[PDB]
């Protein structure tokens, strides 16, 4: 399965209105076209994705993309895959002012909610409706931020100490002491969310009134327990849902950064450049052997140059079904930066997922052998040979 | 008056400035301490020429210059050397480390906190002027300071002053020899500065001057001192029309008018003909025809480019010495008779000439021989694109793998800022390959 | 001003330090009592890099001495230069690490690290504009590895902008002095690969081979090895202290040498070495310096550069010489040996020239190479590590001090990742 | 600064202590009465080394030692001998009968009423020390006191102190010759406390030292004094790194870290290479390579066991005198090429090196030649198990018929605290067999698959 890719355009901001600008991006169906303000009517480019989203014009319903539309398009399928048993992940991307946060968080106070609370709503409704005497669910949450190559917990109370990152030899990288908390209702997780979003570190720039200074990841552990005490086993399925709100690419001459802000921007840019290299290299690695010869050339991908890539190594490649949501600025001023985002979005589409559903090996083998033996015994008994 | 302000940035600029100011002081009769005994022995004249020296009440002559660098180890040699009493004490070191061959450090993080002092000193220097004509900026590509800080300074100068001419004397990277691994990034990132804010950029190459020293001057093991002396001679030959009398004088605006057909092609080459040792100064007439033919030799160019592969768009010749216009008009004809030198179709004239009476001086301990006729040529041609193209290839080989990029990103620069610059450079190349296409 | 703080840890680092301050004192001109009795005027111009001033015109070295055994402190004090260092900087304890990495890193060093950091803060606060740190230690022991990596982590946490260097004496292939070298080496490299900007790989076997085959000594001792290491140490930093034609701060070397963050392991070299009796036959000039400098038997890391590819190399010359000759020689050594240089870096030699040579020499040169062959060394340790971790050979000494097997496993995994990273560029082809 | 208490129990321990303290006094220039005129002649120095001696106001030095026994006959020789004024009067003798080659009497019928006083004196000695390294217990298997009282004392010390190191130097029964009939019972009953509580135990044999004295020093009729002198030289070479300056120093804990792989196999053998008479001290170079080679010769071992029948798990070399690390590296390299010496595959390095500058001293009236270089080697190997097996056979031949058992049970011992010890010993004999086996071929199943 390929890494799914969604693209969305936001409307103009006051910064793009005080300094006059024009709309450069168009789209039809799943295809998006980029025009060149600097050399117009020379080489308009086009790129094909899984989803394109025109949220420029709210008053008109002509191919308008609401939050519920994007959610029903990708988050519903991700939650369905999670209910099947997969571990799933959809992470944002874009430049400072692309609306990556407006897409993954949205505004709780309005009906235009992001793709994090609507999943939570759908998950809680599904488990509440599907709960029975022989069906139960256990849901736990965690939320961590990466400020400058240090992991901080938002759910925990004030704990100044930074958290250490370890590598379980079988399970891969993880964080130690990440405050994982169980939830039983919508209101509980919502209060946890309010605390987490309030704890996140933000700062004001010339490009955005309230910008983010840290990457942020929301992890939900979902446990399906089928309780037929006579026949079945409990804790049947375990799944991981993770949504990522990356920090925006900083430009310096067009943000006004200075002092501490400049250092934060430099760290953010280093992390994003490492992520981009990982994306391109991974896409090359999965594209080549699949069609070249199948030789499995041992060019290995390197996630150790940043804690972001290290933590998200499973989601980038391996046992996870993953998708991207690139936010774009329509103004001509950002034409270069926007174009880069589009290119990276294209590099995300070629990446392949290697995801499986697995359980305890003894249970799986015993059940399969029992099914095979039952079929063979039924065939033998039906013919009088047993 | 006719006055210029010199700005030297980085180690290369500072050392070239040392050589240049040694030459000017020897030319005008100013002692290293600033006093001029010629005034008290003569009692007249204008040997305190205002083009480079400002006179105080006591009789001292302070030069119009601003030295800049981001480390103390180079400029301190000036502060404790032979010329310590000539310059003003304000020499504008940053009391920190250097840019470490990094454009981002020299343009965004460390390049600031000294730009304001430099601008204040330049403003003070220009306030004393009464007819300032232009600026002379000396720097070197491939260095963090000479690229980044020069870019910042050029932006600020263009904003502040605007109309004054801004010439450039720069050291382009060589095709083969090099002294840093990340030269192409620093050289490509500064195309915007030399292309947008500069008015006429002259370039030289270390390999070409090494070959000239090896062949013409018979120096087997040259060092940077000889290179600096040669560049100083060329700058003096350019500027001499402002200071001394002559039969035909050429101002800086005339150079810009005749060497720059369109705004974006202000990248001429420079050559200096009678480079010859004292032993070989005999056995040769060194007449006008010999020296003016020497300029067109491919082997005597100061950048490793072959003029035969392109077309000559403009040419400016500056003679210093016992030259009479008759001999000049006759050579311009012979070189127009020769077929190996190609001129574009839309420039039927081609040549500008200027003559000055003051012959070149000799630096004690130098390697050039005393001579009575010299000529400096500045030629706008299409061959320079060759020297660009090679560099672009090198850039690609390092940018495909994002080598040495995290150093630049960690200091405040964005990744896309690389690629954008490259496109600009390509566009520049494209325009020097469509001003020659014969007209139809 | 560009001021360096020096730290020494363990017996090996302490003794190497001693001989470094006997090579940096003579070059500037400092008496053992701390007074100045030099001749040239350029010796005091940049003395503040490595020396603080004291009221009687005296100069104290800006250093810090660390151990967990008083014996090495007593040996240094009872010596020719024991009285030059500040008494308050002699930080030490008792009941040393016992060749155990856990004791140095977790149990014993965790008490002394606070005092050492207090001294470091006091020393760094007095500086005008701090350049970076440098630390000398051996990876085969307990005190060195443990407290060195702990101090590196703490200092990098507190001073993130500054450049950090290390000079590591690392386990030899055949020569062995202790039995639990692989565990300590692996656990120390796991931290070194993360919390440093440059690392220089020293190996005892290479130094012994140089002393035998090049210097023709009959009975080498540790003093000669310290002599060579000190010469390289001074040559690396010569450009901060004396003027020249081309200059190279430590940061410039770091920028030009490190293409990607996890590749900062270097092979050092020095020239000329002549053996005290063959100098009358050997001429001295730039080509012969380059010839000895690029030779495989000169390198101090016991790794053959011909088994891989030079990522990037750097040469710092000291003396009065022409630039054309230097550039021509570097171009020639590039072109003749093009098989051993990576193809996607068009020019991978950094050059620097300083005017003042050492006292008794007319010319000298130092070499910092970065090549893939270093991976070989790590493989050796890795193999040995497996041979003792498959059966828990000496594990209970470590786990008894508050450690677990997961740390060993992830430490091995990180080194294997580093080896795979270095290998990726080693093989030919690759190209565009 | 780095103190070590020495505890001597039994006749063998007391006599080895006499030899050891004679050597130490000769080494540090302390007269038998405790005074040190060399310091007065020098005018000041650190010769009053705190590793073994404690200084008082008047300049007298008292050793850090604790002698214990139940027979007054042995301690009374010291109390009226040459060193009567050196030791503190507290010599801790039990003015009663002796254990009489009976483990039970030494342990918990006569070992009581004297253990408390011994522990009090050891507490005072340890309180005087400003930083301890460990203990050095000298005893002998076979004897009643040296088994039972040693077991009780180690039990109490392990309870009280716990973390501090505890070393042994013990006389194991010889394969053929013996001076008692009920030795195997005592040795087997001692092995449990030797195993659980001690941290590193060295063993020596009288027969091997007799053979060494005969072949090397050309003494046809040796006595216990020569053997005690050799053991004293071994212990001095062990502890030399704490006292004198050296290029590479090895602390007592470094031995444990580098020499014992697992907690239950801490039974190494010891050897001393340049044992040679004064007459034969000439005609020979005695270089570093020669002594290093001699350390591995099976004939020079101090326990009657062949290293060729097992495998070397680890080794530790301590050099003393004019040695330069280069020759040591060359010696180790040539040893690593021989095929007779075998090393377990899971210890590729298998060597520890330590160099000290002080050369060994010569005791007046001794039989060892004055030399300029010496080496002491400690090898942790699997051959030693063979020796144990021999002794084990003897035990069975006496326990089938319950011979000499009523003496043991008559002093408050259950019959089944015998067989129990045997089983423990058997378990130990299993482990030394298990560790020495090479790793099974491709221990992690089989490899080789897609990449
Ligand atoms: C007659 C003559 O030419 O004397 C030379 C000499 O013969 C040679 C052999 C010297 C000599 O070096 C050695 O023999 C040596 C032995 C072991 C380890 C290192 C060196 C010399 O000792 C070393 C000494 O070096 C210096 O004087 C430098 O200043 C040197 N100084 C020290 O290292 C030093 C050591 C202790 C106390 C004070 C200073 C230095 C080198 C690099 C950076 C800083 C300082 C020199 C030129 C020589 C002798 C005296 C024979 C050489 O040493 C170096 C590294 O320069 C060996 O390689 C050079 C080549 C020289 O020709
Ligand atoms: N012609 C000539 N070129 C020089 C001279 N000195 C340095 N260069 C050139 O300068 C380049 C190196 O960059 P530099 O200008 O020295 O760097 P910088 O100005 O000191 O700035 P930093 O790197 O931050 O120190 C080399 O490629 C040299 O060719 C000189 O004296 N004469
Ligand atoms: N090497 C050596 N061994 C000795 C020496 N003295 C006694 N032994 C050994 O010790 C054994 C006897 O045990 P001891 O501990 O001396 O007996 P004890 O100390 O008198 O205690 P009891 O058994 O109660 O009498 C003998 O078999 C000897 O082999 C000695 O001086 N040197
Ligand atoms: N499509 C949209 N519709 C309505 N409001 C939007 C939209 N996009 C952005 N905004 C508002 O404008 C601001 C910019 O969006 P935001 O999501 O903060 O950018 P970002 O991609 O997160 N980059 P950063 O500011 O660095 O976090 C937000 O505060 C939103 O409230
Ligand atoms: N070059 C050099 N190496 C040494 C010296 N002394 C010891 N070593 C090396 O250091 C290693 C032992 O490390 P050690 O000093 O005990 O580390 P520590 O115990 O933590 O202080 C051995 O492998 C030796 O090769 C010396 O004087 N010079
Ligand atoms: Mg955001
Ligand atoms: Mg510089
Ligand atoms: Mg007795």
């Amino acid at each position: 399965a390929s890494v799914k890719v969604a693209v969305r355009v936001r409307p103009f901001n006051s910064r793009e209105m005080s300094r006059d600008s024009k709309c450069i991006i168009q789209m039809s169906g799943s295809t998006t076209t980029i025009v060149n303000p600097k050399q117009p009517k020379e080489t308009p480019k086009s790129f094909s994705f899984d989803y394109s989203y025109w949220s420029h014009t709210s008053p008109e319903d002509i191919n308008y993309a609401s939050q519920k539309q994007v959610y029903r398009d990708i988050g519903e399928e991700m939650l369905q895959h999670a209910f099947e048993g997969y571990n799933v992940c959809i992470f944002a991307y874009g430049q400072t002012g692309a609306g990556k946060s407006y897409t993954m968080m949205g505004k709780q106070e309005k009906d235009q909610q992001g793709i994090i609370p609507q999943l939570c709503e759908d998950l809680f409704s599904r488990i509440n409706d599907t709960t029975n005497d022989n069906m139960s669910y256990s849901v736990e949450v965690s939320y961590m931020e990466i400020y400058c190559e240090r992991v901080r917990d938002l759910l925990n109370p004030k704990n100044k100490g930074n958290l250490r990152v370890r590598e379980h030899p079988l399970l891969g990288p993880y964080v130690e002491d990440l405050s994982k908390l169980a939830v039983t209702s919508y209101n509980d997780i919502q209060d946890l969310m309010d605390s987490g979003n309030k704890a996140r570190t933000v700062a004001a720039t010339n490009m955005n009134e309230t910008s983010s200074r840290s990457h942020a990841v929301f992890n939900i552990i979902f446990t399906q327990k089928r309780h037929d005490a006579e026949t079945n086993i409990t804790t049947e399925k375990v799944s991981k849902i993770s949504l990522v709100d990356l920090a925006g690419s900083e430009r310096a001459d067009s943000t006004g950064a200075k002092g501490t802000r400049l250092k934060e921007g430099a760290n953010i840019n280093k992390s994003l450049t490492t992520l981009g290299k990982v994306i391109s290299a991974l896409a090359e690695m999965d594209s080549g052997p699949n069609k070249n010869k199948k030789k499995k050339k041992t060019d290995f991908i390197l996630y150790r140059d940043s804690v972001l890539t290290w933590l998200l190594r499973e989601n980038l490649g391996g046992n996870s079904r993953t998708a991207m949501v690139a936010a774009l600025s329509p103004a001509d001023i950002n034409y270069d930066e926007t174009l880069s985002t589009l290119r990276y979005a294209d590099r995300a589409k070629q990446i392949r997922c290697n995801a499986v559903i697995n359980e305890d090996p003894n249970n799986k083998l015993i059940r399969e052998l029992k099914d095979e033996v039952t079929r063979l015994r039924d065939l033998l008994y039906a013919q009088g040979l047993g | 008056m006719r006055e210029c302000i010199s700005i030297h940035v980085g180690q290369a600029g500072v050392q070239i400035g040392n050589a240049c100011w040694e030459l000017y002081c020897l030319e005008h009769g100013i002692q290293p301490d600033g006093q001029m005994p010629s005034d008290k022995t003569i009692g007249g004249g204008d040997d305190s020429f205002n083009t480079f020296f400002s006179e105080t009440g006591a009789g001292k002559h302070v030069p119009r210059a601003v030295f800049v660098d981001l480390e103390p180890t180079v400029i301190d040699e000036v502060r404790t050397g032979t010329y310590r009493q000539l310059f003003h004490p304000e020499q504008l070191i940053t009391g920190k480390e250097d840019a470490a061959n990094n454009y981002a450090r020299g343009h965004y993080t460390i390049g600031k906190e000294i730009i304001d002092l430099v601008l204040d000193r330049i403003r003070k220097l220009a306030d004393q002027c009464t007819g300032l004509q232009g600026f002379l900026v000396f720097h070197s590509f491939g260095g963090g300071t000479g690229s980044g800080f020069t870019s910042l300074l050029m932006e600020r100068l263009s904003v502040d002053y605007g109309k004054k001419s801004k010439l450039e004397f720069s050291i382009y990277p060589a095709p083969q020899v090099s002294t840093a691994v990340v030269e192409p990034y620093n050289s490509i990132l500064t195309t915007h500065t030399t292309l947008e804010h500069s008015d006429c950029a002259f370039m030289v190459d270390n390999e070409a001057i090494y070959d000239i020293c090896r062949r013409n001057l018979d120096i087997e093991r040259p060092t940077y001192t000889n290179l600096n002396r040669l560049i100083s001679q060329i700058v003096s030959s350019i500027t001499a029309s402002l200071r001394f009398d002559g039969a035909l004088n050429v101002d800086l605006t005339e150079f810009q008018t005749n060497l720059v057909p369109y705004p974006r092609i202000h990248f001429p080459l420079a050559t200096y003909a009678p480079v010859i040792s004292a032993e070989k100064a005999y056995h040769e007439q060194l007449s006008v025809a010999e020296i003016t033919n020497a300029c067109f030799e491919p082997a005597n160019q100061m950048v490793k480019c072959d003029p035969r592969h392109g077309k000559y768009m403009a040419c400016c010749l500056l003679y210093r010495g016992d030259v009479v216009p008759k001999d000049v008009n006759a050579a311009i004809a012979t070189i127009k008779t020769k077929r190996s030198i190609q001129f574009v179709d839309w420039c039927p004239t081609g040549f500008k000439v200027g003559i000055n009476y003051q012959p070149p001086t000799v630096v004690p301990g130098g390697d050039l021989a005393k001579v009575q006729r010299a000529v400096c040529m500045l030629s706008n041609t299409t061959a320079i694109a060759e020297a660009w193209a090679r560099l672009d290839h090198k850039f690609d080989l390092m940018y495909a793998k994002r080598a040495f990029v995290h150093w630049y990103v960690g200091e405040g620069m964005e990744e896309g800022e690389f690629s954008e610059a490259r496109e600009d450079m390509a566009a520049l190349e494209k325009d020097y390959e469509e001003v020659g296409v014969d007209s139809v | 001003m560009r001021e360096i703080v020096h730290i020494q840890a363990g017996q090996c680092g302490n003794q190497i330090g001693a001989k470094f301050w006997e090579v940096i004192s003579d070059e500037h001109g400092i008496d053992p009592t701390g007074s100045y009795h030099g001749d040239s005027d350029l010796q005091l111009e940049r003395i503040n890099v490595y020396y603080n001033e004291a009221t009687g015109n005296k100069y104290v070295p800006r250093a810090i001495l660390v151990d967990l055994e008083p014996g090495t402190m007593d040996s240094v004090r009872s010596g020719p230069f024991g009285q030059i260092f500040r008494p308050d900087n002699f930080v030490f304890g008792q009941s040393g690490a016992g060749n155990n990495w856990a004791k140095g890193h977790y149990t014993e060093g965790a008490e002394l690290v606070d005092s050492v950091l207090d001294v470091v803060r006091k020393e760094s606060e007095s500086c005008d504009c701090l350049q970076g740190f440098q630390l000398t230690h051996s990876l085969g022991g307990g005190t060195g590895s443990g407290m060195g990596t702990l101090l590196i982590s703490k200092i990098r946490e507190e001073y993130p902008d500054r450049i950090m260097n290390t000079f590591s004496v690392m386990p030899s292939p055949k020569v062995s002095d202790t039995v639990v070298e692989p565990y300590n080496a692996t656990l120390s490299v796991h931290q070194l690969v993360e919390n440093t900007d440059e690392t220089y790989c020293i190996d005892n076997e290479a130094l012994y081979d140089i002393c035998f085959r090049t210097l023709k000594l009959t009975t080498p001792t540790y003093g000669d090895l310290n002599h060579l290491v000190s010469a390289t140490m001074s040559g690396v930093t010569t450009c901060l202290r004396f003027p020249g034609q081309l200059n190279a701060d430590l940061r410039k070397l770091a920028v030009n040498m490190v293409p990607f963050p996890r590749l900062h392991f270097f092979m050092p070299g020095f020239a000329p070495l002549t053996s005290r009796g063959s100098q009358q036959y050997r001429a001295l000039t730039v080509p012969e310096l380059t010839q000895q400098m690029f030779d495989s038997k000169n390198m101090m890391a016991a790794c053959d550069p011909r088994h891989g590819r030079y990522l990037t190399v750097a040469a710092i010359f000291r003396g009065r010489m022409s630039m054309k000759e230097v550039d021509e020689q570097m171009l020639n050594v590039q072109n003749k040996n093009s098989s051993y240089f990576v193809e996607w870096i068009p020019n991978n030699v950094k050059t620097a020239v300083c005017d003042i040579p050492p006292r008794g020499l007319k010319m000298s040169a130092t070499f910092i190479g970065n090549s893939t062959a270093i991976q070989e060394l790590f493989k050796r340790i890795s193999e040995q590590f497996t041979a003792m971790f498959r059966r828990k050979a000496f594990l209970h000494w470590y786990t008894g001090e508050g450690m677990d097997e997961m740390e060993f496993t992830e430490a091995e995994s990180n080194m294997n990742d580093l080896v795979s990273e270095y290998q990726q560029y080693q093989d030919a082809t690759a190209d565009e």
